[PDB]
């Protein structure tokens, strides 16, 4: 078996440097180049560069030329990338490639998980959440809005309710912070007689919040 | 460089179909040079088929590709559930090493209308100073679904968001969610506020329209 | 480096599946046997000859160097000229035995 | 060529009496033996009696007392009178020329409604509903037939039933329009039936909401 | 007079097959004496076929007769969409002429169980002074289909009239509306209205049950 | 001859098939019951009017002949006016009972 | 049942006369016309005329004017048809036809089972009969040669050999007389083993000849 | 007078399948003036059909009739034995009543190849003055097959007659006899005598010839 | 050398469904050294498919090739008409080059049962100074059938000699012709001579047997 | 574009020597190394040797005494050469350049026939027939192959089967031309089989009779 596995997320502020680790194991590490490529949230793969574990030979992509170094330990079996001037459009999922042949074809044959850098100005805050009120089935939310970073948990009746729940994927609106919403569609008759806690977790900020969702 | 373009861009079709990917390059290269990687959401990507036409360990008999020079082709026999996922094409040929844009493998279904919910904003949103509208588009196929904001009747742009969560599992209809995001000032300032859903499942577009203070 | 324990089979494979290709693309001696053979390719790509030197960077050059990598323990005008005898070095490794 | 025209449809108040004209071209009266036949709504035709070329007539034997069959060749006209008329006697009236082959050779035929119910506006009522959901609107206590119903102004055909008008025993006629749709559009689309009866005049439009 | 009848009734016969309508006159009459008309809902009946075996101008070859003294035929070899229609036998051996009770050759396809829906009287009805609930069975085939109503879980006749639509033209199904009128008092005077629907196409008959006060 | 004991039913299928058609194809009063229309017919057809005199050896006369001969018990400009005589006398004939 | 039998074949002169006779029987001889037509011996049907039992009304063809002359006896229900002045092409099958109607409609319903007129100019004379013999199945036969008129009997083996005999219709040559042959293929192994007689019988001329087919 | 042409002149059909005979009438005459009868080789005529459509008592459902004005159709949906005969179209418009020339329903079948055997005159027959060599075609489809005579390869005409027998009973062949008749001065003024056979299921004409004094 | 083996050696498939030919290596080879080859009768072998599953120029896509170590498989999906020939199976691994002894993937029909014939020699042979009996197996499928040559009803072989034509173009079946040779003296030393064939389509075996002196 | 064309098919008496000539196009010696096979008729294919680009040969282990492939690059041929021959020799040579794929990329094939057998004419047997019934007529005896054998000057050709050609003991061939006809046909039709063996110019036309 070969893994490649990789450092946890990032968040950078802009204009600083982020080192993304690729340990591989199972196989041996120097005969096979390390791709790198990010993958851009809603957006294609886009190949960053490649190195040779066996002699420090990298070839990098034209448009990461200066700002992408890639080095290698083989005491650890590690690749380590090195992106700097990191800017607003740097925020994606890396993925270390591991490319080798299968029956005589040359391609990226393994994968690390990615990690997500996110490179934004703005800094840890925690969630507001906010009810979502109904007027045979009505449809009760909270809005968890103005938080930093990705991700926020959101669970309902502490997951007891889970059959009818959509959990929005977040979006960045111009302040620099996320916003989703969580819906759960419930039979009309019970509102007033189920009580509906919405549990958000943010972990970055350390926030539990429960908030309590009555018609108006 | 070598520009890989992807079509189409979304594929639905539905389980148990036929389904072809197709991959035009900019330049002519070898069938040898051009692989196709399968993700799925939430996961890296896994190398499909090599060289073109040499599908890799595990992928079952129904994935087959086909292709020279400037266009290729992925097919699928008889697409089954876990085959719905962004396939890229990948060449080699030249540095940088460049992919497709993805074609993603979406399921087809029945066309379903949307229910459209409209949520005013909270009391205690107002109290922090700003008012965001919901409008809820919940179970509804396929995706392309138009959502327009009225605030008394005038049409609104550039200050609403919308988010759509990935196909279901169970009926595989999407659900969006349109947040229009106003200060507490310009919130007051008017008092209808309405959503328009326009739907291929819906005859005419639904408005889900409210008004300030009611109960 | 010496040749002699690599696996010529997959090396070949690799050749006749992948590089071959690119090789051609690029276009746009002899040897005894097999290690010999692989000692020339390695010398007529990697190392830079008399102009044509820039044949190390050539995307078949990477391939001959994943391929020699991988199976080979302890590995890791004048250019049509010189790829046509790299052919020609290629052609005559893979003869059978 | 040979046609048989009635003259138009009539409403007769009951115990009066009916008087049709029927116009025919293309024969002579006096070579060719005429016949009315009525038809009640639902119900096979009746024949309800001869008239002949020589000037002769019979008449069908539990109506012989109230038919009267009279000809003029000179207008080629002929003229059923029907005495005694009962909300039964309601329906279509053909002349037909019996012809060479012994073929009726029916005319246009003539409606004729035996009611004694004045012109009255219709009453719509919505039918709301409770994976589709069935809608709808019952028009109720009209008159005379028929009433035009429509949903959405046109716009929702698909799964609209119309049921024909039935007549209840105050002597008006009702019938419901009934349309099924997605239980998911109730909340959003809105459903309004359109209801225009002519003879009153009558244009309602009744939303229909759950 | 000559009494003389026709079947079947209702003759359910798929498009392209072959149908035949059978008239039977209570004393002999002559072959020319017979004759076939044709009618379409809202139209004059048409003269269809001459003296037992005759054509008239116009109508088709698919069409013939056959027949002597009492038993006479109507065969159409392959019906057509444009054949569905009421079939009259007439004879012209005596006064009074007598017509048959009429064959209304209709279309068959699969046996389709109606969906049942019941719609108590609205509120505007109520204000009124009388309470129609109507029991819709939208649908079904064949149309044969046989409704009871329920009051207080005690059968009431007497006082339903019901309306079935005409086949309709795209799927070939009946649609019927059965209404209940009662007075103010009469409806009032009970909790509980059912429709009870028997049907071919259902295993058991439905009960559609609504109790008054709900929303 | 009296026509009284003819079987009229099929003297008229015989007129509605067969005659009537050459009776029409031939253009190119009154009577009081079917014993009288047939005198009518007999005395029309084949015995010679003011001109009009070889209607008799005509091919609906032929028809009526054997019609008449068959079906009766002892019985064996101004033609165009003749031949419309006939004809409603025919259809006076055919009139159901 | 209704029965209309004719007369006998008849055998005249050119420039003579034929009556053929059409006695009918089982129905009302008086009520029905007959028509006589013939059949020229590989033609079609010809009308000949028609006559009306009840008065004796004749229609005859334009052709046949002043020649045929149709007569009737309802004492013994018999209709004549007289043919003078016959010539070659008089020979034919010479038909009856009651004429009625069949529900309406008016066509020879009954026909009489037809005289065979032969116009010729030959007297009787007895048919010369000579083998055709042979050279795995040969043909054997037999030569009817110059006989009037028809028909003559063609048997085999006095009836015995009755598979695989053709016999041909008789022609009529330039002489007057008729002349047919009689075919039967057999295995060329049985032609010495099997003793070949074909018999010829002429019952105009009472004429029995046997004679014996032998190989030469 | 009323000309009536019949088409074709034989009609060869396989049992089973379906015939049509076509009578044009050289005036326009009426449907119940035109009638059909059907006649078996040594049989009389028999009645058929009736005015054009109506079949006489005892014929099948098989046989049926169409027509108008100058143009009428016999059809047989399923050619059975009993069915193979000639078959007349009689006007009775006006005088004289003229009959078709005849349709001859036929067997039809495999096509096969005749037996050629040719027979010297005999030495009687010499002795009486005159020669006749036969030319015997024996068990051949279809009817159509020519003879020709050649003495001493000199082609003969004028002086051979042609015999051929009914369709058969067991195998629907026919058998052709061609008798060439010479006087004794002129058959022994000549040698070689052949007869030449060509017909559709011979490749090429087959010559079967003789000499005189042959044994 | 390398001993390399084709299943089956003969390969029955009708048209139009799918073939697969299996190639059995005795040693383990690399999957890029086997190549496949397509010869047609009276045709050099055409390189058809590479290195175990590439396609040579023009082959169409029906043909595709996968396999590994020892077992590899050329499979058609849709045989046509033109795919009937003979497949080699050839290892480019060392000296000296083996290939398989070839598969005939050959047109598969319904089993039909020989026309067996037997021909005594000619008098012409006779008086040349030998003779030759000749057994006639005309159009039987499958190809297999077998044959026994009896003098005086006693088994001879080890001198008689047969030749099978190639499958027919438009019937898809076989002829076998087998030639006994004999000198004079054993020519006349006996006097009944017998070829008996024993076949699928046969319910038992066939014999014909002629006797000397018979025209 | 790569052509290899061996010399013409020849006849080597038993026990000489072959010389074969392959002269390919499109490439030169000193790159490919061009191959030998030899296929006897209706057997597989059998690898006879290799020459390689750097002037090295190898031999199949049977046949390694006898084989000798030589090269010339100027002239672009190939030149096999087979010592003391036997009749099992006969077979079709390929020359095959073993391409950069490794396929080995055949040449057209020359007919070698090991036969000691001179020329000679065929003889011509009837095979005469006893619903169809089949003749024929037996080829024996002629030297070398091929012999062209029609039926009616060509004319006769449905249910003709030519069997091949099969080499005796003698080292001469024999094959029989069987058409199957209708019994009835025997007597009429005249059934003659033209035979036509060019190294020879025997044309014989041989009548079948029962």
């Amino acid at each position: 078996q070969v893994q490649l596995v990789q450092s946890g997320a990032e968040v950078k502020k802009p204009g600083a440097s982020v080192k993304v680790s690729c340990k591989a194991s199972g196989y041996a590490f120097s005969n096979y180049w390390m791709n790198w490529v990010r993958q851009a949230p809603g957006q294609g793969l886009e190949w960053m560069g490649q190195i040779f574990p066996g002699d420090s030979d990298t070839d990098y992509d034209q448009k990461f030329q200066g700002r992408v170094t890639m080095t290698r330990d083989t005491s650890t079996s590690t690749v380590y990338m090195e992106l700097s001037s990191l800017r607003s459009e740097d925020t994606a999922v890396y993925y270390c490639a591991r490319a080798g042949y299968y029956r005589g074809y040359y391609a990226m044959d393994y994968w690390g998980q990615g990690t997500t850098v996110t490179v934004s100005s703005a800094s840890t805050k925690g969630p507001s959440v906010f009810p979502l009120a109904p007027s045979g089935t009505a449809a009760l939310g909270c809005l968890v809005k103005d938080y930093f970073p990705e991700p926020v948990t959101v669970s309902w009746n502490s997951g007891a309710l889970t059959s009818g729940v959509h959990t929005f994927p977040a979006v960045l609106q111009s302040s620099g912070l996320y916003s989703l919403s969580s819906v759960v569609t419930v039979p009309s008759s019970s509102l007033g007689t189920q009580t509906y806690i919405c549990n958000v977790n943010h972990k970055p900020s350390n926030t539990k919040v429960d908030k309590r969702v009555e018609p108006k | 460089e070598i520009v890989m373009t992807q079509s189409p861009a979304t594929l639905s079709v539905s389980p148990g179909e036929r389904a072809t990917l197709s991959c035009s390059v900019s330049s002519s290269i070898s069938s040898s040079n051009l692989h196709w990687y399968q993700q799925k959401p939430g996961q890296a990507p896994r190398p499909w088929i090599y060289g073109t036409s040499n599908l890799a360990s595990g992928i079952p008999a129904r994935f087959s590709g086909s292709g020279s020079g400037t266009e290729f082709t992925l097919t699928i026999s008889s697409v089954q559930a876990e085959d719905f996922a962004v396939y890229y094409c990948q060449q080699w040929s030249s540095y940088p090493l460049t992919f497709g844009q993805g074609t993603k493998l979406e399921i087809k279904r029945t066309v379903a209308a949307p229910s459209v919910f409209i949520f005013p904003p909270s009391d205690e949103q107002l109290k922090s100073g700003t008012a965001s509208v919901v409008c809820l588009l919940n179970n509804f196929y396929p995706r392309e679904a138009k959502v327009q904001w009225k605030v008394d009747n005038a049409l609104q742009s550039g200050n609403s968001q919308e988010s759509v969560t990935e196909q279901d599992s169970k009926d595989s209809t999407y659900s969006l969610s349109s947040t229009l995001t106003l200060s507490k000032a310009d919130y007051e300032k008017h008092k209808v506020y309405a959503c328009e859903v326009t739907h291929q499942g819906l005859s005419s577009p639904v408005t889900k329209s409210f008004n300030r203070g009611e109960c | 480096y010496d040749f002699t324990n690599c696996d010529f089979e997959k090396i070949k494979a690799a050749y006749l599946s992948t590089i071959s290709k690119d090789l051609i693309t690029y276009m746009s001696v002899s040897c005894s046997n097999r290690p010999h053979c692989l000692t020339e390719i390695q010398s007529l790509t990697f190392n830079p000859t008399a102009g044509c030197a820039s044949l190390a960077k050539e995307m078949f050059a990477m391939k001959t160097k994943a391929a020699l990598a991988i199976w080979c323990p302890g590995y890791s005008n004048k250019c049509l000229e010189q790829v046509s005898q790299l052919q020609g070095l290629w052609r005559r490794f893979n003869r059978p035995l």
